[PDB]
């Protein structure tokens, strides 16, 4: 609903709206709580290779989980995120929030924050999102800090 | 050094170790027993080893290696046997302590190929999630120095006896290496099957088929050796005498007991220390053997070549 | 049996020449396994002659 | 677009940044390349097979005799995308089986045979080595995050309820579990990880059938242009699903589920470039499991015996395990490099070494191909101008270079790179 | 083969009651344990394990 109508109407968010529709996360995402959450944006799907969405969209879990990893629980603002510069999402997480003018999430950069909504604030971004590796089980040097 | 390569290690210290040179010494006993004075050579090698064997076993760290010195100490048995003019209970031993052994190496080596280390020190909890290579383990434990339920009570019973009607000092060693002996079983099941798991076995499948098939069916001639014994009447230690065959019951599960309470009682550090430090590390590294070698006979043949 | 018991040790004896009829420079091609087998069927068929053997002197 | 920073693997950073290539672009090296995942393609999309067969038909048998006797419809089994009915439709051809395959399952080495035949006279696929794979990722814990899941409560219920209604027939099995209900839980626990496996190799058979193709055609000029086709079929293929649908007697027991959420990258992909390429639990005739000598490793993390850390001259003896794939991958080869191999070392009698060497080549192009998806996954493209976000390539490709020089126990003295950017290596 | 020319040294040493010939396959089995120790040679502690196995099991024989 909220946050939803919010990326249907206005900008473009095209094929964020799809994949959600695609999944079950059109009841969630719009319940009552903030879980601020932020949009690739068209764009950040487009440097992607098409086959990784026709196989994402396929798969409703898969996709689920990845824009569950998108979601994080609570409020917050850019200046909010540059103080904790670590937050924990959905599905467990670590996404290293960065960067001084423009808020950079783990690898991507924030277009518009502080999008205002009815239950959450919204941000933009321009690469999509990939989920953390967990060393103890995945593969092993993948959590390089981005700023020094 | 020869525990590199497993299963001729099942078959090496189970076959070839039990009936190649214990086979000749036993047939020798005619000749042997014209000097008494190979003899009691004889009973001072067997006890050495017996007790070296044991009291090294136990300060083990590689499973494969806490064996075969218990390999050692159950062959200076036999030279121990050997040494009494007794060639009926060495090659009535040699059947029981062969099938034991089998069984407790096929049950190791059935560890090892799924449990990549060989440290005692980085295996844990087997016993829930692999019962068969445990009971075997415990089962080829019993028919080696008690349970007189199990075969290889019987020989070491003639052998009490024995050693008590004629030289009681022999004795008084082959009673004490039926307690170190029970001791190193003991923490090597109880290091390898009890206690808290760890990384290296957090995730251990038992093995298939071809390897607990020979193990279960070696299981299973262990269980039926003493009942073998029955139907057709080869006794083997004719005076009971109950008042010896309750002590070596008593002294193999006071080891093993002992050895459990250490291990599965978490009332101690586990990497355990001894109060003397400097001994620990000289059973460990079996009394400096090499640095021996390299120092008697390499030393000097090198030398002089 | 138990008079050709004496045979036993050339059975295994010839699996010993036999199984390096496999050996990675003789084969080069689907190798590693049978050697294996025929040695277990030669043991076994030794140690039914001597269980055979030991029935027969008892 | 950097400055040169220090390291010895420094000449090789260079060319990471700046396109690719972590071996050599010549032609002669990647005509070998091309011809060995020609060559690993056919035995792998048997072994995709026969791991499905293991982790949903095989659940747990105790006496798992035939094993490696897949059903005649799992040869039929549609690869989920190779055809018409595809899912992402890599790899124009048929999407049932290779005609190469079935054509050694019929005829093997010797001749036409039943395949109980061709299987004692050893003439087989060497199966053995999928399933050393399947337990060495395991044991690692190296599942994922399935692994997390693989535990309790779940798994559990459900692991229990398969048993209970795999082993209704004999009441002998039935009491075990009831004694130790622990021991096949275990097992249940191993079928899971061989479907995770045989669920992996269904992606890179396919893969590896197609690049041979677009070579034939000239589509693939250089290694660059190799390592970027397996990037672009690493990420389109990130999201399909693993399960293990446990199939008994007219019924299916659902043991993971598809709704759980776990996908290819994260539980097949990166989780298995790290136990059989990097981990690889110890050889057995090259290190001493001896717990004194202090050879092999106590932790998990520092297990250098994978295929990029291989030693590939004992090849053919005995206590080597890649000696099965070589073997199994031997039949299969591609003229021009039988041709490439007979005018070379030893000719025909050595092929087996020099066959291992230009797996270990392409492999390294796999590797290279996982790093720099890696990168375009969780760091920033080479067509970037920021100079920050040029240094994070530079300090991950560092960080995953340092493991190629770790001195802990001789894991800088394996790691046979250095000696693969040698043309005489080979 | 070397498990084989174990189970025929076997029962070769068990048949025979010669002292002599109860050294001869002796010997062999030496040999024999030899090449069975050092089967993965490309071991470095093997061929070290393999080599006191020979010689002090030797000097016995
Ligand atoms: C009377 C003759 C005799 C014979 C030939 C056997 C042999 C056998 N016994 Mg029982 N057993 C008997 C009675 C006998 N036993 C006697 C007199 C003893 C010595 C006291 C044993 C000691 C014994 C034990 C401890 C076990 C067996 C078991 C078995 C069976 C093992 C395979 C199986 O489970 O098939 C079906 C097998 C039929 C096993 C068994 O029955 O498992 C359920 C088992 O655990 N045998
Ligand atoms: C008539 C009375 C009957 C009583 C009979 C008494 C028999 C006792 C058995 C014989 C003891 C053996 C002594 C030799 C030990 C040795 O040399 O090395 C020591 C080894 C070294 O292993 C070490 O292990 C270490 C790791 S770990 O601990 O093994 O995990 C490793 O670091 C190290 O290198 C390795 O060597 O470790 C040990 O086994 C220590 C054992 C000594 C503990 C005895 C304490 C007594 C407790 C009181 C009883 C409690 C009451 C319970 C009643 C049921
Ligand atoms: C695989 C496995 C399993 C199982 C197994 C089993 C179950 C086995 C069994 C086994 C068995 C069950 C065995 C048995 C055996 C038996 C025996 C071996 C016997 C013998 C006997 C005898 C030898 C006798 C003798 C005699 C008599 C008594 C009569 C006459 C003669 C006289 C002595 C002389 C399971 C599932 C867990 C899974 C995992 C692993
Ligand atoms: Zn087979």
């Amino acid at each position: 609903a909220t946050i939803v109508d919010i990326a249907v109407n206005t900008p473009g968010f095209s094929t964020l709206v799809t994949a959600v529709k695609v999944a079950n996360l059109v009841e969630a995402l719009q319940s009552p709580g903030p879980f601020t959450v932020f949009a690739p944006n068209d764009d950040a799907f487009a440097k992607l290779p098409d086959g990784t969405i026709t196989s994402l969209v396929q798969n409703p879990p898969q996709l689920g989980r990845i824009l569950k990893y998108h979601v994080v629980a609570g409020a917050y603002k850019a200046t909010d995120l540059k103080r904790m510069g670590i937050v924990t999402s959905l599905e467990g997480s670590t996404i290293p929030i960065h960067g001084d003018n423009p808020l950079e999430v783990k690898n991507a950069t924030v277009l518009a924050a502080d999008i205002e909504a009815e239950n959450g604030i919204i941000h933009v971004i321009d690469t999509v999102i990939l989920m953390g590796l967990d060393p103890a089980h995945s593969f092993q040097e993948t959590n390089i800090p981005y700023k020094v | 050094e020869a525990m590199e390569g497993p299963i001729p290690a099942s078959i090496l210290r189970n076959a070839v170790v039990v009936a190649t040179g214990a086979w000749v010494l036993v047939k020798l006993t005619p000749v042997l027993s014209l000097s008494p004075v190979a003899l009691t050579a004889l009973l001072v090698i067997g006890s050495v080893t017996a007790l070296g064997g044991t009291l090294i076993a136990i300060a083990q760290v590689d499973i494969k290696r806490a064996l075969s010195y218990l390999v050692s100490a159950y062959m200076g048995w036999v030279f121990i046997a050997v040494g009494l003019k007794e060639p009926g209970l060495a090659f009535v031993f040699i059947l029981t302590y062969s099938l034991a052994m089998a069984v407790l190496m096929m049950s190791i080596g059935s560890i090892i190929w799924n449990s990549v280390t060989q440290d005692l020190r980085l295996l844990g909890g087997l016993w829930s999630r692999r019962p068969i290579s445990g009971i075997s383990f415990l089962v080829g434990s019993a028919g080696l120095l008690a349970v007189p339920p199990l075969a290889s009570f019987f020989p070491q019973a003639e052998l009490l006896d024995t050693a008590f009607a004629q030289l009681p000092w022999v004795g008084g060693v082959l009673l004490l290496m039926n307690t170190f002996a029970a001791f190193s079983l003991g923490r090597t099941f109880c290091l390898v099957w009890g206690g808290e798991v760890k990384p290296m076995t957090a995730r251990s499948p038992e093995v298939f088929w071809p390897m607990i098939l020979p193990m279960t069916v070696d299981l299973g001639l262990v269980l039926h050796l003493p009942i073998l014994m029955a139907r057709f009447d080869w006794v083997i230690w004719t005076q009971p005498s109950l008042a010896t065959a309750a002590a070596l019951t008593i002294t193999a599960l006071l080891g093993w007991g002992v050895a459990a309470w250490v291990y599965l009682g978490k009332a101690i550090p586990k990497p355990v220390q001894f109060p003397l430090p400097s001994v620990q590390n000289l059973l460990a590294y079996d009394f400096y053997t090499p640095k021996l070698y390299r120092a008697t006979v390499v030393g000097v043949v090198d030398m002089i070549s | 049996f138990a008079d050709t018991v004496w045979l036993i040790p050339f059975y295994s004896l010839a699996g010993m020449v036999l199984s390096l009829i496999w050996s990675p420079g003789i084969t080069r091609k689907t190798g590693p396994r049978p050697a294996g087998y025929l040695n277990i069927l030669l043991t076994f068929f030794s140690f039914v002659h001597a269980l055979l053997a030991t029935v027969a002197i008892a | 677009k950097l400055p040169p920073l220090d390291h010895p693997l420094a000449d090789i950073i260079y060319r990471l940044e700046a396109g690719g290539a972590l071996i050599p672009d010549t032609p002669v090296n990647l005509m070998k390349i091309i011809g060995m995942y020609k060559a690993y393609s056919i035995p792998m999309d048997f072994y995709w097979r026969d791991l499905l067969y293991l982790g949903e038909r095989v659940f747990i048998n105790p006496f798992p005799f035939f094993k490696y006797f897949p059903t005649k419809e799992y040869f039929e089994l549609p690869n989920h995308y190779a055809g018409d009915t595809a899912d992402l439709r890599i790899w124009r051809g048929p999407a049932h089986a290779h005609p190469e395959l079935m054509e050694f399952i019929e005829k093997g080495e010797t001749g036409k045979m039943p395949r109980l035949l061709h299987h004692l006279w050893h003439d087989r696929i060497n199966m053995e080595f999928s399933e050393d794979l399947a337990r060495a990722m395991m044991w690692h814990r190296m599942g994922g995050q399935l692994d997390i899941y693989l535990d309790s409560e779940e798994y559990k219920a459900a692991a229990d309820k398969a048993i209970r209604a795999y082993f209704k027939r004999n009441p002998l099995m039935l009491g075990l579990y009831k004694l130790f209900p622990d021991l096949f839980l275990e097992q249940a626990r191993q079928a899971t990880y061989m479907n995770v496996l045989g669920l992996f190799w269904e992606v890179m058979a396919p893969v590896f059938f197609e690049i041979s193709d677009r070579y034939d055609e000239g589509s693939i000029t250089s290694v660059k242009d190799a390592m970027n086709f397996l990037v672009n079929g690493i990420f389109a293929i990130a999201g399909r699903p693993i399960y293990h649908h446990v199939y008994i007697d007219d019924e299916v027991h659902v043991l993971v589920p598809k709704e759980k959420g776990f996908m290819w990258l994260y539980e097949a992909a990166f989780p298995y470039v790290e136990a059989v390429f990097y981990r690889t639990s110890p050889f057995r005739g090259t290190k001493s499991y001896n717990a004194q000598a202090n050879q092999v490793p106590t932790d998990q993390v520092d297990f250098h015996y994978g295929i990029l850390f291989a030693d590939k001259f004992p090849v053919g003896t005995a206590g080597i395990p890649p000696t099965l794939l070589h073997q199994d991958m031997y039949h299969f080869l591609p003229q021009y490099l039988k041709d490439y191999f007979h005018q070379h070392c030893r000719g025909e009698d050595d092929i087996l070494v020099q066959l291992g060497i230009a797996f270990q080549h392409a492999m390294y192009t796999v590797t290279s191909a996982v790093l720099q998806a890696t990168r375009a996954a969780f760091y920033y493209p080479l067509d970037d101008p920021n100079p920050e976000h040029l240094m994070a390539n530079r300090r991950f490709f560092v960080a995953q270079m340092d493991r190629f020089l770790r001195p802990q126990y001789g894991i800088a003295e394996a790691c046979k790179i250095r000696n693969v950017q040698d043309p005489n290596y080979l | 083969a070397l498990l084989a020319l174990f189970e025929g040294g076997m029962g070769a040493l068990v048949l025979l009651d010669s002292l002599f010939f109860n050294y001869v396959v002796l010997e062999i089995l030496t040999l024999a344990t030899y090449l069975l120790i050092g089967l993965w040679f490309n071991q470095p502690l093997v061929v070290t394990g393999a080599r006191d196995a020979f010689l002090t099991k030797r000097v016995g024989d």
